């Protein structure tokens, strides 16, 4: 059973091509009504759906180490947005999925990850990113990786503007190889649902 | 032989706020009685709820008031123990000594204007998060908010929840904190009818699960 | 909640009133026999010293909490450092009785002595202000006794078991600035 | 009692340690207790 | 062991799959309480010094863990050698508050001071990276107090009842020689 | 009179590790709950065992690769954890905090070739009593070893067994030993089918009865 | 608890001695005691 659909609000993905889903540091979530919202904290479900981005393009010539990153909450120009812009508090975890499609005859390996706390790794660092919620992507086996992982950080609710605890870090493991029946490159492109977001303080207009 | 002990480096100097006590030397001492003394107070905080002390509004005046019928932002104050506006409260007095807080801090306004005089008001709690405080009540509405009119019952009391990050919030204010970490509260007029000189008067309680922790002694001494 | 104000009835209002919910709250720290329960300086001494908690800085987390108070009751520990040996009269003793080894006196043991002591004042309670004479000022007869050594170096002063009654004003500093009162708060270097 | 954390007992007789009380209630304490909630009069939520 | 690598499931396979048997092992050196629980050195110091454990060497065993965490917990105990007496001021407090003794103030007793505190940051645990602002460096309400003397010649820190979330990276010395670190290993004399 | 002691001689001065407290001085503080925080792992080693870190090989690839299909010696090194190709590795970073260690140590091998190409692979546990680490398959294949190709599972792991003589072995390397004290590991190409450009990923975790021992400081400072 | 071994209780309260946790989990205990080991397919031994 290597077929698997996800489904994120009114927005489903189905991947033919999946060697399962990794769940990080839990299963569930950590409590989301503590003290520091004083009960005024609410659900927004029209928010917990996929949105898109495109992280780059794997070529030849990236080699180990080449990592690519993107930080969370991005900008997003939905419902997700608008929260972070009308709530003073929010917190979520994420429901994410990274492709990267090119055919069998391609080889190579991605290392597909989740860190808290983004630092900029060293050189010599990037060969334990594996100590972080992940999955590999290798064209011989799969087209996609699928990672969840809850809400976490020093404050029970967050202000996304000021800090994002969660990056997506896409870091070439062993360098895409071509074939003449191969692709020559592979667009890599995520595929998040922000997921159990509760939000709180609602702020006043801008005009 | 004896009990041999290790005397211990690091253990042993006087600490003025350990949890021993001192050797006694001088016994059978009894007191005069003083059963049932009136008055008592065992905790800071039962005062604290249930004596609201007065505001401080500009020119030193613990109410606000305005002369015109139009809509308007009556007061704007920092969510902040350390508010020139809380400056002169019991509670402000109390927090001082104290690095911490969480909970619900009660605001009661009190109209004292004459019976020809009526007003409707509006206080809003306005959370961190944007450059400067709504000027108006339709753009305050978005925020959470009550308002009310005058009437048989003089007094209205609001509570400003606690809505943070962190579970607890720091009493003092940074001097590099610009914009105040907590946020603002907003007293608007709505309108009113004949009450030009008439004021409300606004003061200060903790609330049910008001907190103080961590006692500090911070004054210049 | 509406209510009428001039009545003076507590009134606590909640979150609940619009949707939030009131939480847990632990209040040991501003409990009054805890927080009173610490030594703070006495810093105006003499060789002759008389105890009295009112010589404690009224601005001071003790001086301040106990100028908060019209009344009050409490045990004391001391701490003195000083030269040649120290002598305790209780409360109503002649000034004389000092020089007297047949006091409870405390020979020198580096580097200073600790004593606890019972209240024994003839009041049932004690005032911070006082509203009369008694021959503004308080009268003589409020006191914790009186210490004396060569020579007093330093002196703190700890409450025990204290009790309040009758909450007086408490303040903090006036703020200039027109907004709030900043300071610099402790943050990690660099 | 208050800022006093020993597990085990004291040492001294309390006759010593501290004066003691004689007899012949904490009113703050009521005074907030009693202090009203909620609202007065008809809600409609 | 043959599993699908893509994945990243854990797969431990043993000695038994060629014959041999998986012996008994004793970890309590590696149980994270035990490990931290031990003092370090905190090195850059001056009169006025807030505690932030993120001063710890680096490489030491208790900086290069604790680094290797990205979220954790835990009391303190401190070990400070001082001139003057010391004064320890919580988390939160203004700077100010160090000049006076109602604060925790250990009176000088020779050779220094050891002290017993408890965590009090406002945040139900700290971190040892952080991506974002507070207004890369740490907020600053990540810190267990601060601590003022005269002079502060030394000052250890020991981490309790240590608790460490999420695992970052731990790296040992990098090797130039091609096969093997190597070093003088300590051996009898003569 | 009172109890008699003996202030002990030798006893008393502060050890950095002693299994003692200090005294208290601040009381009462609570802390904000932190029930379920994701994440936590309480030895070292369950992290260690659960994810694999990379190996080192020349160049800094974590990978091996031939571009000829004859029989080949991949890579060889020495089974210690200050191996120059261990450098890297989460368990090495950890082992340097340790005098001692024993059991065992798992490498994982994971191919990244495309579908069409295909190989054949060996590993060997060379034990400490020859010269020089074996050239050939042949010759290695006396030892402990383990066979694999490509296919479907991408990933091969094996078990390196402590095989000594003491039941402990130093986690360090000492200056004065030239040959490698507890042997070598051997990968080995036997053949392949147009891999050419295709890689062997390679990372090491701990094994079941891996066992460190005796904290150290190590590190310069 | 973690490197303190004394058989005697401390002299001071706990409340004294350290924080005190409240409520409103070894996840890599967990994690490594879930991994496959043997083998997986046919054996010939």
């Amino acid at each position: 059973d290597r077929i698997l659909t996800t489904r994120n609000g009114h927005t489903t993905s189905t991947t033919q091509s999946s060697v399962g889903v990794t769940y990080g540091y839990s299963t569930q979530e950590d409590h989301v009504s503590g003290p520091n919202t004083s009960g005024l904290e609410t659900r927004v479900v029209q928010a917990e759906r996929f949105f898109k981005k495109h992280l780059f393009d794997w070529t030849p010539d990236k080699a180990f180490g080449h990592l690519e990153k993107l930080e969370l909450p991005t900008d997003h120009k939905g419902v997700y947005g608008f929260l972070v812009d009308s709530f003073a508090y929010m917190r979520n975890g994420w429901d994410v999925e990274v492709s990267a499609v090119g055919n069998q005859f391609n080889g190579g390996c991605l290392l597909v990850a989740m860190v808290p706390e983004w630092k900029e790794f060293t050189p010599r660092e990037k060969y334990q990113l594996t100590l972080f919620p992940h999955q590999f992507i290798s064209p011989r086996t799969n087209m996609t990786a699928h990672i969840v992982v809850p809400y976490l950080g020093v404050n029970r609710y967050d202000q996304y503007k000021k800090h994002k605890p969660w990056t997506l870090v896409v870091m070439v493991v062993s360098p895409l190889t071509t074939n003449t029946v191969s692709a020559g490159q592979i667009k890599v492109y995520a595929n998040i649902a922000p997921t159990h977001v509760h939000v709180a303080g609602e702020l006043p207009s801008k005009e | 032989g004896i009990v041999p002990v290790a005397c211990s480096d690091g253990y042993g100097g006087l600490v003025t706020t350990d949890p021993k006590t001192a050797d006694p030397v001088y016994g059978m001492v009894y007191n005069p009685p003083r059963t049932n003394y009136p008055g008592r107070f065992t905790n800071l905080l039962d005062v604290a709820e249930a004596c609201p002390t007065f505001l401080c509004f500009d020119e030193g005046k613990p109410y606000v008031v305005t002369r015109t019928d139009e809509q308007r932002l009556l007061a704007k104050f920092d969510v902040s123990l350390a508010a020139k506006h809380m400056s002169n409260t019991y509670l402000s007095g109390i927090a001082q000594y104290y690095a911490q807080y969480s909970g619900t801090i009660n605001l009661h306004f009190m109209f004292t204007g004459s019976t020809d005089s009526k007003a409707r008001y509006m206080v809003a709690y306005v959370p961190p998060g944007v450059e400067t405080p709504p000027d108006t009540p339709e753009k305050a509405a978005h925020c959470i908010h009550a308002e009310w009119d005058t009437g048989l019952n003089s007094k209205f009391t609001f509570s400003i929840p606690y809505v943070s990050a962190a579970d607890y919030a720091y009493t003092a204010s940074d001097v590099a904190e610009t914009t105040n970490v907590q946020g603002w509260v907003c007293i608007y007029q709505i309108t009113h009818g004949k009450a030009e000189q008439d004021t409300l008067v606004v003061s200060v309680s903790a609330g049910k699960d008001f907190e103080l922790r961590l006692p500090i002694d911070p004054r210049s001494q | 909640t509406t209510t009428t104000g001039e009545s003076a009835d507590p009134v606590t209002t909640t979150v609940e009133n619009y949707g939030g919910e009131t939480q847990v709250q632990r209040r040991q720290h501003t409990d009054v026999t805890f927080i009173m329960d610490r030594f703070v300086k006495i810093q105006n001494l003499n060789p002759t010293h008389v105890i009295d908690l009112m010589q404690t800085h009224q601005h001071g987390l003790v001086g301040a909490l106990l100028r908060a108070a019209t009344y009050y009751f409490s045990d004391l520990e001391i701490v003195v450092r000083h030269d040649g040996n120290l002598t305790w009269v209780p409360n109503g003793a002649p000034e004389a009785a000092l020089s007297n080894t047949g006091n409870p006196t405390a020979y020198l043991k580096a580097p200073f002595t600790r004593l606890a002591l019972p209240y024994t004042a003839p009041h049932r309670v004690l005032a911070t202000v006082y509203n009369g004479t008694s021959k503004a000022q308080l009268p003589a007869s409020f006191n914790f006794g009186a210490i004396q050594a060569t020579t007093i170096h330093e002196l703190l002063v700890r409450m025990k078991r204290a009790e309040l009654y009758c909450p007086r004003p408490l303040l903090a500093v006036e703020v200039s600035s027109q907004d709030r009162h900043k300071q610099k708060i402790i943050a990690p270097a660099k | 009692s208050g800022n006093t954390g020993s597990i085990i007992n004291n040492y001294y007789m309390q006759q010593y340690q501290n004066s003691m009380d004689t007899q012949l209630n904490d009113w703050f304490s009521k005074l907030a207790s009693s202090a009203f909630s909620g609202l007065f009069g008809a809600l409609l939520a």
